[PDB]
């Protein structure tokens, strides 16, 4: 039943931090990711 | 010049995260990069404490941060949990515990002290063996 | 990304941040820093010109802001590259202080100095924005630029333009 | 990015002297920092070598 | 080679753990001469 429908925008999902004055968290294990990047560097040339 | 050429510190600049190195790939009238970042995975809480005096002196880390589960203390990095025993070496002393606000109680051990104390059963074995004579 | 929330909780080792966090008492959900800076700025047509509202709304923008001073009160910087991981705020400025050269022991030994001194600098920032008037000139002029130039668009309708007269009716 | 989310070294760059970390606040089309810094006091001179 | 250079003495750390425990060790030695 899919249609248009029109919303409030989320700003993304709400998340609450544990704060203590005598409390840390250290990560035990990792992970690598790459990642992608775009950038125009040139245009087309064009004499009249 | 920063990304590729080395690696940069400027957070946010080359990948979303701790930057390693990048790759560059050509592109029609442009340019493509492959950030490689390093990413911390799953954390685990614990109990801290911003200092430690053992003789009335405070200990603070060289580099890392104190932590314990509960029953022992002990010296980790900050990226990586990585247990290790207190000792001399792993921490400088400035000053007594009488003034910094949060601090525990626990010994610091000295590896100077059991190659003296390997030493001072040799030694005092040694004393024993010259009372025969 | 993520929207985080500061606990009610107000025992930051001393110091006071009462001044730049959201006050939950105003309607909108902004500081007693942030409320002056909306009243010092001083800010549909007829022929065609029309202004569109932006897609975020004042209000929504105030929610990135919160969010993050809220992540950087209790987590440092770990919170924008990965999983965010709390830190007690009397040991973060410790971190602090490494990337400047001075050891770690110098804030243990003087905490109850560098907290007022802090705590006062805050107090020093509400008065000079509202006192002295030619701080928010880079904002002030913004605002005036765009209003000028699109004033002096309608303005120009009466020009005649070497005709006998502007009224394009009567001619 | 930088004076935020990080300790930057750059001189001069998130406020006169050294830096520590920064305060973002909204505005009416802008930002507004504010950029904790770190500034020495008076000294006194002295024989090195 | 280097200029600018004065001179002085240095504390060796290590020196009183082991001269206190020599010094200890002398008198071990002596207590063990007379019994």
């Amino acid at each position: 039943s899919q249609s248009i429908i029109a919303y409030t925008m989320s700003l993304g999902a709400e998340n609450s931090v544990a704060y203590s004055n005598n409390s840390i968290a250290i990560p035990i294990n990792f992970t690598i990711s790459v990642t992608t990047e775009i950038l125009p560097v040139s245009m087309t040339k064009t004499s009249v | 010049s920063e990304c590729v050429l080395g690696q940069s510190k400027r957070v946010d600049f080359c990948g979303k995260g701790y930057h390693l190195m990048s790759f560059p790939q050509s592109a029609p009238h442009g340019v493509v990069f492959l950030h490689v970042t390093y990413v911390p995975a799953q954390e685990k809480n614990f109990t801290t404490a911003p200092a430690i005096c053992h003789d009335g002196k405070a200990h603070f880390p060289r580099e890392g941060v104190f932590v314990s589960n509960g029953t022992h203390w002990f010296v980790t990095q900050r990226n990586f949990y990585e247990p290790q025993i207190i000792t001399t070496d792993n921490t400088f002393v400035s000053g007594n515990c009488d003034v910094v606000i949060g601090i525990v109680n626990n010994t610091v051990y000295d590896p100077l002290q059991p190659e003296l104390d390997s030493f001072k059963e040799e030694l005092d074995k040694y004393f024993k063996n010259h009372t025969s004579p | 990304k993520q929207i985080y929330k500061t606990p009610p909780i107000k025992d930051f080792g001393g110091f006071n941040f009462s001044q730049i966090l959201p006050d939950p008492s105003k309607p909108s959900k902004r500081s007693f820093i942030e409320d002056l800076l909306f009243n010092k700025v001083t800010l549909q047509k007829f022929n065609g010109l029309n202004v569109l509202p932006p897609l975020l709304t004042d209000e929504m923008i105030a929610q990135y802001t919160s969010a993050l001073l809220a992540g950087t009160i209790t987590s440092g910087w770990t919170f924008g590259a990965g999983p965010a991981l709390q830190i007690p705020f009397p040991m973060q400025m410790a971190y602090r202080f490494n990337g400047i050269g001075v050891t770690q022991n110098v804030l243990y030994e003087n905490q109850k100095l560098i907290a007022n001194q802090f705590n006062s600098a805050i107090g020093k920032i509400q008065d000079s924005l509202s006192s002295t008037p030619s701080a928010l000139g880079k904002l002030q002029d913004v605002v005036n630029q765009n209003a000028q130039a699109l004033n002096t668009l309608v303005k120009q309708l009466s020009s005649n333009f070497g005709a006998i007269s502007s009224v394009l009716n009567d001619i």
